[PDB]
């Protein structure tokens, strides 16, 4: 399909950037996880990024890795997370759903036949955390075979080659790395990245990792990203009220809505 | 793209996030620069025998294959300076993070052996040192905790996961992912992402460099295999290196068996898991039908992974080196074994090595057979751990 | 009447029990033959080598002399196989029991280092060992009684006296008086009745023989000095050797200091007692003004010793040898500097010669010299204490 | 004196052994250290064998060692036990006493005055158990400067050399020692050795070490010893009775007797 495509044109035709939340399926519980995702939606989420439950997150922090956590506890399975995200899609026709995936998850039972299973239940787009471009033919063919965008990462170090590879790679959105190390709301973190990768027709930048506030938003719009992804702070408020479901989900709409309001230009 | 072969066949790789590739083709680029300049070749040479004292001896064990046609040797790398082998390739990536201009050091370590070297080596080539250790080593290990502390070392105890070695190897990942500016990541086994598989290797390989000569020198001839236990696989790999190429020459690869291969608490992917992707390789693991990677299990720390080198799984594909498992209960007997008839306390990481040694001298005590034991590591650290068990057996 | 010379001037003898003279005249002669026995020297030999691990390195420091003129070298006696250098000489005296017929070792230890020498030797070289150490130190010394037992030697708490070292050697001459028939008395430092003094510095003075080889290499010249703890005399004495007809090299013992001499709790009877008879020598000892023998104190296990060997006190009374004292804080000190500034952990016993050297440069840091300190032993019988005594100092 | 040599003459007439227990002066204290000896002399003791309290006893087993100990709770000091022999002699004035001497007892402030004090007192023999005969030059010529004779050991591992010294060298008695090992009655202990020792015309032998039974003082006598030296098992009585100073008497009364009555042949 085109979603982001079809997102990020409507996005341009209304001045605005788009906002992105992170959150681990299935945390707390596969039906929470269900009415947190459609509260995210509902307080104006342009698009999703959902992570699929995984044993050693090395990317992640301790706030998404308690999210991992917080779903195995509740028997979370990648099977299962498949049968929520055909949910969701069956919910919810236009807007772009990417996963964030873990390569072993996508290796473990064939690589062409994870990225099916992603075409079947409707996802438009995965982003392999641990596998950089070098590494990346396998799982870029495997989805574009089946009409899923292979997302890259743009990192604040990237050089020209790495620009250009990510640039032609990479489909549904380019990511721009806010700075190095793990997810994390607690760690907080550039135009030549954002200029270069417009000159060579890469995806539509958004920029992820430390943005927990609408400020950082408003800055990523004002810099020329596209949009922006914020995880771990979506997931406090997840960790936050676990005792409190309906608190919860308040809590989760306020700042959705406000992060939201300041993607608008 | 890099300077050197990253795979094994089909095993090894870069499976890093793409902040990392950068530290990572740093790294290879200063590794292929040293192994072609004198000076550093020289100072690695000097620390190894002026500080950490090689070569090692190579013992003729006296009384262990009596009434056999086995003559077994072993690689005393419990010698060395902190007490195993992993001296040998920290001091040689030390002198990598100094020539890279890096003032701090990230090291992962199981049995502590590698967070001693790493601290000891920071110590004396004036880097600032931070070790992840899983907080259960912490406890089974913990006269390498106060020994790496002793000499100025941050241990930080891991509680994420088994808390044990791949959680420690999980916490320094994180960390370099956010410190490489200024951090090397002083990774301390035959695994992880290209280079350090090759690194780890070529910063080993005078244990069977020297092995070799010393075995022509008392023997006259090549032995008949080379033993070595086998976590994430620098000690086997050391040993195996200058050998691969003398096709007689067996080279056999011990994993920890654990409570038994049956039971699911093993630490033996290589032969009873299979290939995945994590901590930067592609490689054999312990994982679930799920692909989430299994906690693994040994009495022995050092052996406690769920994973193994690339190197190692490639050499098995192809049938040069074969694999085997040890259990908890025969690496006991093995120790206990060399303590009493050799006068020799083993790591109980090495421990396996020896006890599939005595295996194949029991089973076959009339083959002629001319074995060497890589010795990996003295017992120091485990005496506690193994008077424990052998306390709730009586004895 | 005796083959070689009991006395060092004044001092030495041999002052036991008359029923235990035959067993010294006996193992003098086995001596004296040995030493002229070119397969005896080569079994010696082949086990300091392939075994024990010999020569063993000498390290220039890197870090603790800069801004003096001070250059200092440590001989790593901490990387002999089994943790110090009393390992050496109980090699050649097991192989001495062996040949004269002796199934079963006594020993004393107070570091526990050689109880651990006589248990591996024990074991390899198959003899039945039982080793007395004194109650005290069973507890500060912990890590090496495990290691004893495992090598199936029969530790033997001793509760009298002090129990200390002085104790435990008592209790091994008492039991020695009458099972000399089948035991030999392996006698761990260079004090005692004659011929001990002697045998012990013969089979402990390739310290001193590889020193020379090693700093004439290293630096063209012979040192300014060499420094060595003195408890009983062994590795001071096997360091020294070799030197005393170089009357340009300065010989510094370092007996231990304690809380300080002025305070009576200290082990520095060559400076600090008067000569007595007891231990079966005539030697300077601690002694009340009555002749009743004082007990010592350090905070070395090894050190705790009330006496001191007669050839220390004859090569002091002539002048060749100085000796010195270092306290613990003194001591404690140089055991945290070498740790941190160098990644060697060494004996608290050793950090007692380390401590002068640092004194020796520190007060005189624009006099040139050449330091060799003998580093008689590795720390890791020592982390626990050390790290409880920088516990109770916040650190 | 020839106190030694008048026992000996005398005993000889009466078809007798001598008898010779052991006890460490000052042993549980000075006052009961005393009676003990004058209890010991009274039940028909021939002799004395005494022992100064030292540090560190090593020709000596737990029983006698915890003796040494007992002395030294009661603050016993060298100087009080020569005036504790002192008044002994006052009282008895022909048995021989002898002391048991460690070397830096003797040695600690001259080798000479040590002797001279034995003399003042009326001791008539030192023996030295940590002094062989190859070391014993400046104590038997100390000894026999000040009329004190110094006693020696043949060992049952005894060569011809050792038996013609300890015949020449010593003076008083010849110690005959029944074993190897340390002093005790737990360990119980030869004629070709006491020939010998008479054909070289050497003092009389005594046996110690072990002796602890009335059998045994009889078979030394039929031996052709002279006489028998108990110590442990008259100490254990003193040990045994610490609370009842009156039973410690009495008990030590009866065994001195038994063990004197099984020297009369
Ligand atoms: O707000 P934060 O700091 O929690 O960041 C949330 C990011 N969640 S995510 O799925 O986009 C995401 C994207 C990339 C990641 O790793 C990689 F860069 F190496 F690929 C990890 C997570
Ligand atoms: O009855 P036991 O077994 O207690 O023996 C008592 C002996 N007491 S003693 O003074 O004669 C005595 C005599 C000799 C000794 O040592 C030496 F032989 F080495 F000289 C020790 C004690
Ligand atoms: C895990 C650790 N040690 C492993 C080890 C091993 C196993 O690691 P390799 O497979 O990398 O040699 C073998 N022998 C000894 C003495 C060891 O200490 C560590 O010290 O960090
Ligand atoms: C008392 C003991 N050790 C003494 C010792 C000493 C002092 O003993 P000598 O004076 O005999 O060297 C020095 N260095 C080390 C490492 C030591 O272990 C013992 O191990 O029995
Ligand atoms: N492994
Ligand atoms: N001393």
């Amino acid at each position: 399909m085109e979603r982001y495509e079809n997102l990020f044109a409507q996005l341009n035709d209304r001045r605005e950037g788009a906002f992105v939340p992170f959150v681990t399926l299935g945390d707390p519980g596969i039906e929470q996880s269900l009415k947190i995702i459609d509260t995210l939606i509902d307080a104006g989420a342009d698009a999703l990024e959902l992570g699929v439950p995984f044993s050693d997150p090395l990317a992640d922090g301790p706030t998404i890795q308690n999210a991992n956590l917080r779903a195995f506890a509740a028997g979370v399975t990648p099977a299962q997370c498949f049968e929520m995200l055909a949910l969701i899609r069956e919910k919810h026709p236009t807007i772009p759903i990417g996963l964030l995936m873990y390569a072993n998850l996508v290796f473990n039972n064939g690589i062409d036949a994870f990225y099916a299973r992603c075409e079947q239940v409707g996802v438009d787009s995965v982003l392999v955390a641990d596998v950089p471009v070098e590494e990346s033919a396998p799982f870029r063919q495997a989805a574009l075979r089946h009409n899923i965008a292979p997302i890259f990462i743009c990192p604040p170090n990237a050089d020209d080659d790495l620009l250009r590879q990510v640039a032609s790679y990479g489909r549904g959105y380019t990511y721009l790395l806010s700075r190095s190390g793990v997810t994390g709301a607690e760690n907080r973190g550039l135009h030549h990245l954002i200029e270069k990768l417009k000159e060579y027709h890469a995806a539509p930048a958004l920029q992820g990792f430390g943005i927990s506030s609408p400020e950082q938003v408003s800055a990523a719009v004002r810099a020329g990203a596209a949009g922006a992804i914020s995880g771990s702070a979506i997931v406090k408020i997840i960790e936050k009220n676990l005792a409190s479901p309906k608190q919860m989900l308040a809590e989760l709409r306020s700042f959705v809505s406000a992060m939201k309001a300041a993607s608008r230009a | 793209t890099t300077l050197l072969n990253p795979y094994f066949g089909e095993f090894g790789g870069m499976y890093v996030p793409q902040i990392l590739m950068p530290a990572l083709n740093q790294l290879e680029e200063a590794f292929v620069s040293a192994q072609k300049d004198p000076e550093f070749q020289a100072q690695f040479a000097d620390l190894l025998k002026n500080y950490a004292g090689r070569p090692t001896a190579l013992t003729k064990c006296q009384n262990i294959t009596a009434g056999t046609r086995t003559t077994l040797y072993l690689k005393r790398e419990d010698l060395l300076h902190g007490g195993a082998h992993k001296t040998n390739q920290v001091l040689g990536q030390a002198l990598l993070a100094k020539r890279m201009g890096k003032s701090e050091i990230i090291a992962e370590t199981g049995a502590g052996q590698h967070g001693v070297a790493s601290a000891l080596a920071s110590a004396l080539l004036g880097l600032k040192c931070r070790i992840y250790m899983g907080a259960k080593d912490v406890e089974r290990q913990s006269p390498n905790v106060f020994r790496m502390r002793l000499m100025g070392a941050e241990v930080i105890p891991v509680h994420s996961g088994s808390a044990t070695l791949k959680d420690a190897c999980n916490e320094a990942l994180r960390d370099w992912s956010g410190s490489y500016e200024t951090a090397h990541y002083m990774l301390g086994t035959a695994a992880g992402p290209h280079p350090y598989p090759t690194i780890v290797r070529e910063f080993q390989r005078m244990i069977g460099e020297e092995t070799k000569a010393q075995i022509l020198d008392k023997e006259g001839r090549l032995p008949d295999a080379v033993i070595a236990c086998v976590g994430g696989g620098s000690n086997a790999i050391g040993m195996f290196a200058d050998f691969i190429n003398d096709t007689s020459v067996g080279l056999i690869g011990v994993e920890p068996g654990g409570h038994g291969i049956e039971t699911g608490e093993h630490g033996a992917p290589l032969k009873h898991g299979r290939v995945g992707i994590y901590f930067g390789m592609k490689a054999p693991m312990m994982q679930t039908a799920d692909g989430q990677i299994e906690e693994s299990y040994s009495i022995s720390a050092g052996l406690d992974f769920p994973s193994v080198g690339p190197q190692h799984a490639y050499l098995n594909s192809i049938g040069r080196a074969d694999y085997v498992s040890i259990t908890d209960d025969e690496a006991l007997e093995a120790f206990k074994t060399l303590c009493r008839h050799e006068g020799i306390i083993p790591a109980l990481e090495s421990s396996h090595a020896l006890a599939h040694a005595l295996k194949m001298m029991r089973e076959q005590p009339e083959k002629e057979q001319l074995l060497v034991v890589n010795l990996s590591g003295r017992g120091d650290k485990d005496i506690f751990t193994v008077h424990d068990i052998l306390k709730a057996r009586g004895e």
